[PDB]
DNA sequence: TCAGATATATCCATCCGA
DNA sequence: TCGGATGTATATATCTGACACGTGCCTGGAGACTAGGGAGTAATCCCCTTGGCGGTTAAAACGCGGGGGACAGCGCGTACGTGCGTTTAAGCGGTGCTAGAGCTGTCTACGACCAATTGAGCGGCCTCGGCACCGGGATTCTCGA
DNA sequence: TCGAGAATCCCGGTGCCGAGGCCGCTCAATTGGTCGTAGACAGCTCTAGCACCGCTTAAACGCACGTACGCGCTGTCCCCCGCGTTTTAACCGCCAAGGGGATTACTCCCTAGTCTCCAGGCACGT
């Protein structure tokens, strides 16, 4: 229900930083699907890797390892 | 000399699958390649997870976690569904 | 007063936000979204703030890359406005479709 | 010393079991290899191979040919959805491509 | 006329040295306390005391708070702290310092009872300090100190007539009491260019003068000795005696440095630096135009050392500053 | 006298090539090209025939993928023919610069 | 100059197998260049892995391993 | 030190311990820590030198993360080395298409 | 904890004497070093296992470095590695 | 315990196409 | 014509050095010294790459339409940025409260090791039946009408 | 809609070679013992997560307005699909020929392992 939180000006700013010139109407709604799909496909595996250690709180190293196994390595977050 | 393969096991499983099917030698080769690739991927994931948890030996729980991590989607839900039922049989002793 | 040129403001600040290193996304909404998406996998799991920040960083990176690639692909259409079909084609050709 | 039963015979699995334990032990992939891990790995391999072979047999029966052909296997593999995700960057030798044509380019 | 301020800064410096382990704070607090106590006037405001050297914003604020409230909240809190008091008590015994006190308090050793119960946790120096901490805490009377010095000189002469023994320090300076004995030894055969000290120690212990030994080397030997009682009176408390053997070319410089006082030594060093010489505990060396120290000058007497820096020789009784 | 439609034979050829599974490249030219390309790196290299066949297979796969990508992109470009600009764009989008 | 071996009929046939309809008159050079790039970027590592074995013959399994490293993993042969 | 004896910079013994206990191979060789440390030092030196050139061009006095990002993404060799890696708070290189500009 | 931070600082000082390093920069560099070490080690292990040998030696690491690194950097690195191996072996 | 530097904010005397 | 944007002068937000010397403690990574198992070395089949010669023909190169797609331009209108006035939740600190991360000492069930014991999978060899290929036949789609 | 001619499905009358049938045969999988320890668990301590509360304010939302760029439409011409025709080098058949790769017995020597060995930092005390 909170998926509408990402403000239209916010996504507009992000795309402007990406190097665009004009944003049509439907793209603002359509970006939500991509964001949700990527976030879900990350968080599910992250939580699985977290639970495999019989812990209870999500650890940053768990997210790093999951992203690496997801094929996107982001070095810097410890 | 001699080399290892899974030809006999593959043939037996295929006979179990259907009693009226043929296949070529190249098909057996492709099947052997698929089997080896999947086994290697599973072993690598297991070793990495074990090192991450900083334990010392591989136990079936780690294998189950890796299988849940690797295989694509709902098929794994069926696949793992066999394994415990498989494991219980050995647990049947 | 002085009416600016069409897109003069739009063409402006592209350099400003291009050199930016901030998150450019509301934080508490991102945390709420993360928790809500997480609520479907398992029940009542705690989270660390640094992990949430890193997740936001990775998400921003991926979204920025996809949008920039979509704009570049739409340039080949000889059009100046990005449309949903363009993003669809970009995702399909990206191999992750 | 009675007639001993193999581990796969003891637990009712088809694919090799002991050789899998030997390969895992000699694979240098761990300090110590457990017990149930070989059984689970062999069972998973058996299930995956069974699914692929069943799809192949369905395809071959549809195509009216008694022996499984590599192209038939490739078509069966790429036809499904889950297997397509699991095997998304593998090129089957002398496999072929799925029969499909773009709709917009088609004359009408 | 700042006895109370000096007493409070004494505890502040002890906390900074032994509890806070801050030499850069302990030295500053001790200097501020000395400057306050050396002023022959009552401190009325912290700004008034800030004129004297060694007192800064913290020192002036502490003096003002002590004047206003009669004490310091920090000082009272540190006094009421059980761990800090235990550390101070453990470090009060010689051989145990800041880390020793910290380890003892962390291990529960907070009183002398625990130290007596944990003598196995005490080294030879630590056990020696534990045995005679009260004896080390007592002062040495001038009569007892003179008797011990005469006995030590007799032992040195009997061991070797060529041995030269000097009782330096406040004993040389003529003070009515001392906390320990500091002996300087010289010998013709040992110069700037090893068993003499061991022989001296053996000779002293043979007459049962030195009672305990904490460390004995070829250069300096430290122990516990006491003037004997005449079979009917109470035994004299154990006193710490340290004897250092110095070269003949360095004996005079060492005696001049150890005779005191610290203010007198600093004034002598400043006068020598203004006179183009550098005076150390080893010898006195010429100073060049670029400040490079030359070959150290030969030393044979304190008068020669005083004349080297072109300064009048001063008696140790007049060596207060 | 009787000729088919201007581009109807193309669809039949597309169907015929799609159904088949042949090699589609003459073996001798590929072997010669492999020898010539390998001559630059190391001298006097002796290969086995199976390696040549496998290299032909992989090359065919890569070229097929690139061509399919170009066709899809050009379709997204609202044009019928395939031109080198589309190939450059397709190679750029997948990250092959 | 063996690069001219790939004939126009061959390129057209391959593209048709891909499902192309109309190919412009400026495709041959680009196709040849792309093929050269791919073949070089594979064969260099192939020869390197062969030489690491200190053998004078290039094995097919070496080509398979090199293709796996370059992100192909084409099963089947070998 | 062994690294000092070889005139290296990183602790070679640490690399030896990590490789031995890393369960990556059966037996440890002879001078593997030396070669690994040399390669690591060369790569680190190259990255740091490019960063220093960029920072001197930036008229700044500290290694900002954006400086590292610009240095890594400004040279072709480094771009190929770590193309599929992200950096935190790094931003993107300044670029605008010529066709869109007025 | 133990990391490569001290060696990184020393190397940075040797490379340039008039620069500063952010803490986040230090973390980024530490991650880069760890990642490079892991990748090289994994490639070496795979090469060793495929070659039907039983130990990891200098030639294997050199071949892996040739396989993984980009061209000009690979040439310079091979030169540096050869020189360092000669220096250490000369002991 | 302390200022002495040093890195780091502004601003308002200029410069430019837009 | 002027607002956004380059510097230099000037004032905050941090970082920082100013005793050391003599004498004992206190450990985490260098040397010293096997051994025996892993790697280098020499000799010999062989088979598998290499190279070569000749017919042979399906495949490839090349000239010739015309016609259908690429491209170029024009109007128009409608989706979309732009200015502005309002508003709601996001920071920005607080404050307190505690489930849960983490760490430490048993001990024990289990995994590694080893010497008999044995039989399931691998090597080598038939064979007849799934597969194959033309071959002529009939069947069916279409593009100028 | 319609025909002449090209693309497509089929029965079978042959062959044909290789996928699956068989046996002969060991070296790896099993049994039944042993010992030596990794983590399972039980029990503890200390914190980073979690839950509000009030203030400030600033990015976000909704609404008017001009305008340009996306999107229809048009003609125009040029290169390429299809066609037929004349060369030819792949391709298949055959041959030899020799050298780099397997193997196999032999010898050497280098790291795992064990065990001293220390001096480069910590403290007291001043």
């Amino acid at each position: 229900d909170n998926i509408q939180g990402i403000t239209k000006p916010a996504i507009r700013r992000l795309a402007r930083r990406g190097g665009v010139k004009r944003i049509s109407g439907l793209i603002y709604e359509e970006t939500r699907g991509v964001l949700k799909v990527f976030l879900e496909n990350v968080i599910r595996d992250a939580v699985t890797y977290t639970e495999h250690a019989k812990r209870k709180t999500v650890t940053a190293m768990d997210v790093v390892y999951a992203l690496k196994r997801q094929g996107r390595t982001l070095y810097g977050f410890g | 000399s001699r080399k290892e393969s899974y030809s006999v096991y593959v043939y037996k499983v295929l006979k179990q699958v259907h009693p009226d099917t043929g296949i070529s030698s190249k098909a057996m080769g492709i099947m052997n390649s698929f089997v080896n690739d999947i086994f290697e991927r599973i072993a690598g994931e297991a070793s990495r997870l074990a090192h991450y948890n900083k334990r010392s030996t591989i136990t079936s729980r780690e294998i189950q976690t890796a299988v849940r991590l690797l295989l694509p989607g709902e098929l794994a839900k069926h696949a793992v569904s066999e394994g415990t039922k498989a494991v219980t049989k050995y647990t049947s002793s | 007063p002085h009416r600016y040129r069409p897109g003069t403001v739009a063409l402006r600040e592209i350099r400003r936000y291009q050199k930016s290193t901030e998150l450019l996304i509301r934080k508490l909404p991102f945390q709420r979204l993360v928790r809500e998406i997480a609520q479907d996998f398992k029940t009542d799991l705690r989270f660390q703030s640094s992990a949430v920040m890193a997740l936001q960083e990775a998400s921003e990176a991926y979204l920025v890359g996809l949008f920039e690639d979509t704009n570049l692909a739409a340039i080949h259409a000889k059009r100046v406005t990005i449309m949903p079909k363009d993003i669809q084609l970009a995702r399909r050709i990206r191999g992750e479709r | 010393r009675a007639k001993a039963k193999t581990r796969s015979s003891r637990a009712g699995l088809q694919f090799p079991v002991g050789r899998v334990h030997r390969l895992l032990r000699k694979g240098n992939y761990a300090e110590r290899v457990g017990a149930g891990a070989p059984v689970y790995l062999a069972a998973v391999l058996e299930y995956l191979t069974a699914e692929i072979l069943e799809l192949a047999g369905n395809a071959a029966r549809d195509n009216k040919k008694t022996r499984i052909i590599p192209r038939h296997l490739q078509l069966a593999i790429r036809n499904d959805e889950e297997l397509n995700k699991l095997l998304g960057k593998v090129t089957i030798a002398q496999g072929g491509v799925l029969p499909n044509i773009q709709a917009v380019l088609l004359p009408k | 006329l700042n006895g109370g301020i000096t007493d409070m800064l004494t505890e502040l410096a002890n906390f900074e040295k032994n509890v806070s382990q801050a030499i850069h704070k302990y030295n500053a607090y001790r200097k501020a306390a000395s400057v306050i106590a050396k002023y022959p006037h009552k401190i009325k405001s912290g700004a008034e005391a800030k004129k004297l050297p060694g007192v800064g914003t913290k020192i002036a604020e502490k003096i003002d708070e002590f004047l206003a409230t009669g004490k310091l909240r920090k000082l009272e809190k540190i006094r009421q702290d059980d761990t800090s008091s235990s550390i101070n008590f453990l470090t009060r015994v010689s051989g145990i310092g800041p880390s020793a006190a910290r380890k003892f308090v962390d291990e529960g050793i907070k009183t002398l009872e625990d130290l007596r119960k944990n003598e196995d946790k005490l080294n030879h120096h630590q056990r020696i300090g534990l045995k005679y901490f009260g004896d080390f805490e007592k002062r040495i009377p001038r009569e007892e100190m003179l008797q011990m010095q005469d006995i030590v000189l007799n032992e040195v002469k009997k061991v070797d007539s060529e041995y030269i023994a000097t009782v330096c320090g406040s004993f040389r300076r003529g003070a009515e009491s001392s906390g320990d004995m500091d002996v300087l030894l010289t010998h013709p055969s040992f110069t700037s260019e090893p068993k003499l000290l061991h022989q001296v120690v053996e000779q002293l212990q043979k007459v049962h003068f030195i009672t305990d030994t904490l460390s004995k080397g070829e250069t300096k030997f430290m122990g516990v000795c006491q003037l004997p009682s005449k079979n009917d009176e109470k035994e004299y408390p154990h006193r710490r005696i340290d004897i250092r053997l110095i070269p003949k070319d360095q004996y005079y410089c060492g005696v001049l440095y150890f005779t005191g006082s610290d203010i007198f030594n600093k004034n002598m060093r400043a006068h020598a630096l203004e006179k183009g010489f550098t005076i150390n505990e080893y010898t006195i060396r010429p100073l060049g135009v670029t400040g490079v120290a030359g070959e150290p000058l030969p030393v044979d007497s304190e008068k020669d050392i005083f004349d080297y820096i072109q300064w009048k020789y001063r008696e140790p009784k007049d060596r207060s500053e």
